[PDB]
RNA sequence: UGCU
RNA sequence: AGAGAAAUCAA
């Protein structure tokens, strides 16, 4: 594939990207038929002028655009893929160069452009002669003559005249080399062609079992399950303070406060409430950054890494093998039940203040008398609150986090109530984060406001006395890492009160579809399989529990949960299934459980719905 | 013109500072457009971005550093103030060009507050999604011509006479009339969005209990739900018989892809001798027809006019050409439409078939061209076409 | 979960929605992705055979097998030769008119594909730098690695992409100089061509136990790319396809449709177990070129639709960083058979860092192929119901008149896919008799309605481009929840709420910050909802924009409505079809060798968008280089102007 | 250093 | 310490 030497090497290079010829049936060929064709019409228009302006306009392998342009000011327009390939400028006519191996046969193509029909050796057509001069014939002749002895050096005749005879075939060849490599791996060729006779066999499958029963979940034994998430959750007081910024609640804290000890954790050593202290000072002074202190390094896991590196490495006793992690299998927590109960508890403020969109027309404002109302159902609820709480402290944390600070820095958990009052939730606490990933945990302590203690509840939690204004309230303190995605997810836990609201709102919707009329305050009977018996309760309170119960999910969401519900999903239907007296089939090795059962290890909330589930009639008969 | 100095000035440092990148193909640009080394979503540093001291980027110009203690410039960075500071005590433009640098977005508000909404029904109806218009369009354009009609639009002088043939007309006269301002006050990506958005036919899948109109489909998300409804408030040319010796038949022709699947689509053709008087905007007139022949054709039309779609036009009429009505595309069609398409696009991007049916005259008496146009200079001349 | 089943007045699929994890940190994978990659890697050996034979399994090839060896107790790795050929015949002669299409596809739409759109896909591992680089990156470097050795320059189409790409591994040795003196030979290259880069799959959902995926490189993407268009162009056009481009209106109409009385219906929805680590790549090749050849297709495209499945059958997975080794409390990471572990059968197929394995797919490519594979074992005779399957998901509707053949043709249906190694899941596959009850995708059916459920909450949270931009995205996203039936009134309106609380509050427009006191003594009122004012967007007005919706109702004036819209501002100078430029359509401020190329072709590109108005519009097709292009089109528009010829003249003299 |  | 879950973060 190197240049023919009767073609300029100009030509070549302005032919190279005109047409995709390494794919093209005889490539290499039908490009240097191309360049024969372009190199007659250059010597058919070589140096020749009338009126002042060059006699023959080349319009072979160029911009469209200036093309377009020329022939605009020439009073002719020319499609894509037949235009001319030059122009006689002095009698207004086109013509288009078309080598042909028999000259009898002149077959004008069209009537747009008169051709030009030269052969392989040279002689030209009767009327592409007479109407050309007699130096361009021979100058044609010649280089037709060079090129044929070229072809006839290397036995290209009959690929020549194939070319000429056809226009396209497209092809896509597989070299001999690269065969080997690719049926290295396979028992058959490129092209496979096994010599089987087509047919389906007949095999002996197994039979399909009914399930005449729900499936039980396996209950897990264990320790019982601590709470293990950022915040308290249900057990979160507040602290009134007088109206102003965040620094002058913070400042009249600091001024009256009493911190006593009452448990101590061996977890969260009691020592780590002097830099709580210090960071309250700092922030009272202003600058919620602070240099690092002695009783740091037990409090943000300072150095802890290459500590604890040089710890295992002290021993280094044993042989290598495989890493076999093992994760504590835990029950059902006894305070699952007290947080639901506690997170339904009716508060004074409605704690949901979200700006009503416009109302244009009829239908705005049913939409928006429906989330006012849900807003009412589940806004003066302590679960509203701490779902504020925890917005305030991830984004908070989140916020200051961003930077690569090797000082601690603080971000309170303050509120203001329509009032104005500040609200002491607790505090976030920095420590030095040189965060790289967003999978990267951040050292954080978090030193919030208890209702109450309990020990079992909260076994790495440290609660101090705190004594303000004539009132105690506990306070907890813990140690934590956290990462960047999770913070950023529990910035918008607000989205947490879209399902509770669908559920109440297709509810809403059924009831006035059943008849016409929208009423916007039906609270109908829901018969739910409540302790066995079904007993039912009010739609705003199955709302207020559909939202407590999401937050704990939420809150607690980890692979187990997610495996937990995406396979409970199945078991959920076949439940429905069976409801409606319907019969469910199962293939042979079908155990739905099994897929349930290896996601309940420690998670709380999964099984607390594990024992939901085993708290429901087993045959719907 | 200073701007054509400045387009040879940056040509010029383009090819000096970047010579291999300059010496890459042209159709290369489609892959080295989106050259970027950038890798989710800055939505997470957003809340941190926004409060850091200097967030906006601005470019070097008129504003006031410090107004009632305000630090706003720090030569550029801004404050994040000044987008705000840019709403009172500042400059203001002329009516015309806040009118025209938004239009679309006004033709939108203004259909939504046109509409007198019924009142609002609550059932158990269920809607099944189906693929309608996305948005009113200024006209009915196929999802196919849109970019030649952009290029139309907007760069008339570089294009092609195929890209100008698949192209809808009276949509780029409107288009060029309501985006004349647009394409003065804004940029030139802006403007082609805003136009391609103001003609582009987007099926897409929609909620659907009653039959939806490209107007109620753009506002379709509170109309129809699983529990409630609200109510709301040849092509173009056209043909007539004057002289048939006997009537139109309904032949039709089965195509067999498999013995176990077969479709009938049926083509209308005459018989006998037939005449008939076709009008087409500026195009009229009326043309002889035999069984499946054109004896004469005559053509009122405008000098140096368009004159392809409407004889394609004939051509369906009688099922004069053969390769469209016999002899299929080399494919099975699946049924009459994108077979009454695909005539029309196949025989649009060529015309050889009139070519040949009606031949070629050596004369240029011929009012009609080869190339389907109205009284042009040309080599040939196609024979058996007069005019009134 | 007492509370999730509600007994009267809603159905309990209605509240199927709160069965999800919508709120709450999605699952994240940690340390080495060596183990699962290696676990993936051992199912398609272990499941071979009835029985565990792994080590005697490491000697087949193509995954042929006997019917008395298919596992049908447990998941069956292979297929069976003579079934995929019935199979694909079967499927053939039925569905003959999408058939077709695909002729018109090859035929026509083919050689028109060009292999720009490669560098619309995801990260690519780069041969030369060995590090995953974005798709653009990959592709030049590919482009340029090939012209240089090649000595000729790269078509436009992707057929000349591939043509380019068979020819190179003709050639013994290969450079990609360009400081850079890289050097490869035909095996080196072989095994860059063959090895797939895996990484895990982060932030996934519903999962467990975490996974792994891989990509393929820039020398099999363009083959990779032509057969998946041809599978989606075989898929659009079959109604047993769960393919987007239909929308799921299959699954509708066939929750819809009535069925005689006396006939026993049912519905089985389920998913496929190891479904990545049973199919073998041969079988796609043979249902291939039975396609291709029953069409009467030229015998290069049959050859052509076989390299991207055989590199695949030669594939060298990369295994990560290492198997983690304890003595104590200490971990180290080691290479596959450095130490015994649970993987020594497969200490043989380790080339370098990389993993070969001839038998099954892995997670990542070849997903619509795979459908493929899946549909054609549904066409059988004793088979009449209808299949609706999208990759690992599948929904089928019985419509038999008696309960033993509904179990003969769900038994039939269970062992046809097996014939080709789909092996649905016994734990997941469930069949209701009466009616139907069942789910596919994220959908869920109940009687006549067919609702969907989302996977991941929609995200009411502003982005990071601009406020104005920002709204236009929010809005868009929540309309599109909305009208996939996922939202309704209520829940629409709230998310709107939501969204826009955040919004205020990301922009600081929420509380007492600096904007708002600085909009304060400065009298600025605010006029927009980036600027903390009222909101304007209702629920039935998601899809107008802000300002005009303003200036219809009257709150932006026309003083403010001129000055906001000032094109001369300081600050300025699921397409997004709104925020015309304004003042608060602003922009915020944010191996290296890279970074000036970067720069390089920015130029290029800036004068290319100025001269070359089409671009905007259609891809660019020209002939020539760069430069000439450039060249010529400054020529033509100065001879374009209206200037006199010496101006003309001259600044074509300037040009250099 | 101020989202109910 | 702790976060956490099949293995990493605590530079």
């Amino acid at each position: 594939t190197d240049r023919p030497d009767h073609i300029d090497s100009r030509v070549w290079e302005l032919s190279e990207t005109q047409e995709d010829w390494i794919t093209q049936v005889h490539g290499h060929v039908r490009r240097v038929v191309e360049c024969w064709k372009y190199t007659i019409c250059c010597l058919i228009s070589n140096m020749h002028t009338h009126r002042g302006a060059p006699q023959y306009d080349v319009f072979k392998w160029q911009d469209r655009s200036t093309i377009e342009w020329i022939c605009s000011k020439k009073k002719v327009q020319y499609p894509e893929r037949d235009t001319p390939d030059l122009y006689d400028n002095e009698r207004a006519v086109a013509y288009k160069v078309l080598l042909v191996s028999d000259l009898s046969d002149h077959s004008p193509t069209s009537g747009i452009y008169h051709d030009l029909a030269f052969n392989l050796e040279g002689e030209a057509e009767e009327s592409c002669a007479l109407v050309l001069r007699g130096s361009q014939l021979q100058d044609i002749k010649g280089f037709l003559c060079r090129a044929l002895e070229w072809v006839v050096s290397n036995n290209l005749t009959q690929e020549v005249v194939e070319t000429i005879s056809g226009e396209a075939k497209l092809q896509f060849s597989v070299g001999t080399t690269f065969r080997t490599l690719l049926k290295r791996d396979t028992d058959w060729d490129v092209i496979p062609t096994p010599r089987v006779e087509p047919n389906v066999p007949r095999i002996e499958g197994r039979r399909w079992t009914q399930m005449k029963k729900l499936p039980l979940l396996k209950e897990k034994e264990g320790p019982p399950s601590p709470w293990r998430a950022l915040l308290l959750g249900a057990d979160s007081e507040y602290i009134v303070c007088p109206p102003g910024t965040d620094q002058e609640a913070i400042s009249w804290i600091h001024s009256q406060s009493e911190i006593e000890c009452i448990r101590e954790s061996k977890s969260t050593p009691a020592s780590v409430i002097t830099c709580l202290t210090s960071s309250l000072q700092s922030f009272a002074e202003g600058n919620p950054v602070r240099s690092r202190i002695h009783e740091d390094i037990i409090a943000f896991g300072i150095n802890k890494k290459q500590e604890k590196k040089q710890s295992a490495s002290s021993s280094a006793s044993g042989e290598w093998k495989r890493a076999e992690y093992q994760v504590e299998e835990m029950s059902l927590p006894p305070w699952v039940e007290e947080e639901m109960v506690l997170l339904r508890s009716d508060q004074e403020d409605n704690w949901i203040e979200l700006e009503k969109n416009a109302i244009y027309t009829e239908v705005d404002g049913v939409a928006e008398g429906l989330v006012d109302k849900y807003i009412e159902i589940v806004g003066r609820t302590k679960v509203a609150s701490v779902i504020e709480k925890w917005q305030i402290a991830a984004t908070r944390t989140f916020s200051q986090l961003h930077t690569d600070r090797s000082r601690i820095t603080a971000c309170p958990i303050i509120t203001r109530d329509p009032s104005g009052n500040c609200q002491f939730w607790g505090m976030v606490l920095l420590g030095p984060h040189h965060v790289k990933r967003d999978t990267d945990n951040a050292p954080l302590l978090i030193a919030e406001i208890m209702g109450e203690d309990t020990e079992e509840k909260y076994p790495k939690h440290s609660v101090f006395s705190l004594k303000v204004e004539e009132k105690q309230f506990l306070l907890s303190l813990k140690i934590t890492s956290f990462s960047r995605n999770k913070l950023y997810t529990f910035s918008n836990i607000r989205r947490v009160l879209i399902q509770p609201a669908s559920i109440y709102s297709q509810v809403v919707l059924s009831r006035a579809a059943e008849n016409n009329s929208l009423n916007l305050e039906v609270n109908p009977e829901i018969q739910l399989y409540l302790e066995g018996a079904q007993r039912g309760m009010t739609l705003y309170q199955w709302v207020r529990m559909i939202l407590c119960l999401e937050f704990l999910m939420a809150i607690y969401n980890n692979p187990q949960m997610e495996g937990f519900l995406a396979n409970m999903r199945r078991l959920h239907m076949s439940r429905h299934a069976m409801m409606e007296r319907r019969q469910v089939f199962l293939p042979f090795g079908s155990r739905p459980e099994d897929k349930v059962n290896e996601c309940i290890i420690n998670n709380p909330i999964v099984a607390y719905l594990a024992k939901g589930w085993n708290s429901m009639p087993n045959v719907y008969y | 013109e200073c701007t054509l100095r400045a387009l040879v000035e940056e040509y010029n440092g383009a090819c000096k500072e970047a010579p291999k990148e300059m010496s890459k193909q042209f159709t290369d640009y489609n892959t080295f457009k989106r050259y970027t080394t950038s890798k989710h979503a800055p939505q997470m540093r957003l809340v941190y971005s926004v409060r850091k001291p200097w967030p906006i980027s601005m470019t070097p110009s008129k504003e006031i550093p410090l107004v009632f203690n305000g630090t706003k410039l720090k030569d550029t960075r801004a404050n994040i103030v000044v987008p705000d500071y840019w709403s009172k005590y500042g400059s203001q433009t002329s009516l015309e060009v806040v009118n025209a640098i938004l239009y679309a977005e006004d033709l939108k508000v203004q259909r939504f507050f046109s509409t007198e909404w019924g009142e609002i029904r609550y059932g158990r109806m269920l809607p099944f999604r189906k693929p309608v218009q996305a948005c009113p369009t200024i006209e009915e354009v196929n999802p196919a011509s849109i970019p030649h009609t952009l290029l139309q639009v907007f760069c008339p002088q570089y294009t092609t006479l195929d890209s100008k043939r698949k192209a809808h007309m009276g949509a780029v006269e409107k288009l060029k009339r309501v985006m004349e301002p647009i394409c003065k006050v804004q940029t030139q990506e802006s403007a082609v969005h805003i136009a391609r958005s103001l003609i582009d036919s987007n099926k897409k899948w929609l909620p659907t209990v009653v039959d939806h109109t490209p107007r109620t489909a753009e506002m379709a998300h509170f109309l129809c739900s699983k529990y409630h409804y609200v109510h709301t408030n040849i092509r173009s040319t056209k043909f007539s018989i004057l002289n048939s010796d006997h009537p139109r038949i309904e032949v039709k022709k089965v195509f067999s892809l498999s013995p176990d699947v077969q479709v009938t689509i049926p083509y209308r053709r005459f018989k006998g001798k037939a005449k008939v008087y076709f009008q087409n905007d500026q195009i009229q007139g009326y043309f002889s027809c035999t069984d499946r022949q054109i004896d004469e054709i005559k053509i009122s039309a405008p000098k140096n006019a368009p004159l392809l779609e409407p004889l394609l036009d004939i051509c369906y009429y009688g099922s004069f050409i053969e390769p469209g009505f016999e002899q299929t595309f080399g494919f099975y069609p699946a049924g009459k439409r994108e077979f009454v398409d695909s005539f029309f696009m196949h025989h649009s991007k060529d015309h050889k078939a009139f070519l040949i049916h009606m031949g070629l005259d050596k004369d240029l008496s011929l009012p009609l061209s080869p190339e389907l146009n109205w009284k042009e200079p040309a080599l040939s001349k196609v024979c058996r076409v007069t005019e009134l | 979960m007492n509370l999730f089943t509600p007994l009267s007045e809603i159905n309990p699929t209605t509240t199927q929605e709160l069965l999800y994890a919508y709120t709450g940190p999605a699952p994240v994978a940690y340390g080495t992705r060596t183990r699962a990659v290696l676990e993936n890697i051992i199912r398609p050996y272990q499941y071979f055979y009835k029985e565990p034979n792994v080590q005697r399994a490491l000697d087949i090839k193509t995954g042929c097998k006997e019917p008395e060896d298919i596992n049908v107790e447990g998941p069956s790795s292979g297929f069976h030769t003579a079934s995929v050929l019935k199979l694909a015949d079967n499927f053939f002669r039925k569905y003959r008119p999408a058939m077709e299409k695909l002729k018109y596809w090859i035929l026509v739409k083919l050689p028109k594909l060009k292999y720009a759109e490669l560098s619309k896909g995801r990260q690519t591992y780069s041969f030369i730098h060995k590090r995953n680089l974005p798709a653009p990156i990959a592709l030049e470097e590919t482009v340029e690695f090939l012209e240089q050795n090649l000595r000729r320059k790269i078509g436009p189409t992707l057929l000349s992409y591939c043509q380019a790409i068979a020819d190179v591994m003709e050639l013994d040795e290969t450079t990609y100089e360009g400081t850079y003196t890289i050097k490869f030979s035909r095996e080196e290259l072989w095994d860059q061509m063959r090895t797939l880069n895996t990484m895990w799959k982060h932030l996934e959902r519903g999962r467990l136990n975490r996974r792994t995926i891989a990509t393929p490189s820039m020398l099999i993407r363009g083959f990779v790319k032509i057969v998946e268009d041809a599978a989606k162009e075989i898929l659009e056009n079959v109604p047993t396809s769960g393919v987007p481009v239909g929308g799921e209106e299959k699954l509708a109409k066939l929750a819809s449709k009535q069925t005689f009385h006396t006939a026993v219906t049912g519905e089985l929805s389920g998913d496929q177990e190891k479904f990545n680590e049973c199919l073998d790549p041969d079988a796609m090749r043979l249902m291939w070129t039975v396609f291709l050849r029953k069409l009467g297709c030229p015998d290069w495209i049959m050859e052509l639709f076989n390299i991207p499945f055989m590199v695949f059958k030669s594939k060298l997975a990369d295994m990560g960083e290492g198997l983690v080794y304890t003595k104590g409390k200490l971990t180290d990471r080691k290479p596959l058979g450095e130490m015994p572990s649970e993987f020594d059968d497969l200490v043989r197929n380790v080339v370098g860092n990389s993993i070969s394995c001839r038998l099954g797919m892995f997670m990542g490519m070849y997903n619509l192929t795979s459908t493929l594979l899946a549909l054609i074992s549904i066409e059988r005779e004793e088979l009449t119901g209808s299949h609706v399957e999208s990759s690992d998901d599948f929904i089928h509707f019985f419509n038999c008149k008696t309960h033993e053949e509904m179990f003969k043709q769900a038994e039939t249906l269970r062992l046809t896919l097996k014939l080709v190694g789909i092996n649905m899941s016994p734990s997941k596959c469930i069949l209701i008799s009466p009616a139907g009850i069942g789910e596919f995708n994220s959908k869920f059916h109940h009687r006549d309605f067919v609702g969907n459920v989302a996977t991941e909450l929609p995200a009411l949270v502003p982005n990071g481009t601009n406020p104005m931009t920002d709204l236009a995205m929010g809005l868009n996203v929540i309309k599109h929840s909305v009208n996939t039936g996922q939202m309704n009134l209520c829940t629409g309106a709230l998310a709107m709420r939501i969204f826009n609380h955040a919004y205020k509050y990301a922009y600081m427009a929420l509380g007492v910050t600096r904007r708002t006191r600085f909009m304060e003594e400065n009298a600025i009122t605010p006029l927009l909802t980036n600027q903390g004012a009222s909101p304007v967007h209702s629920f039935s007005t998601m899809h107008l924009d802000e300002v005009a919706l303003r200036r219809h109702l009257g709150l932006l004036d026309e003083e403010t409505l001129r000055r906001i819209l000032n094109p001369n501002n300081p600050v300025t100078q699921i397409m997004e079809d709104y925020s015309v430029p304004s003042c608060f359509k602003y922009t915020l401020s944010r191996h290296k060798a890279l970074l000036n190329k970067e720069e390089r072709y920015q130029r290029v590109t800036s004068i290319i968008n100025k001269l070359f108005p089409e671009v905007l519009i259609q891809e660019a097709s020209a002939p020539g280089t760069v430069r000439e292009s450039l060249k010529r089109r400054l020529e033509l528009v100065v001879e374009r102007s209206d200037l006199d010829e010496e101006r003309k003249k001259r600044i074509l003299s300037r040009i250099f």
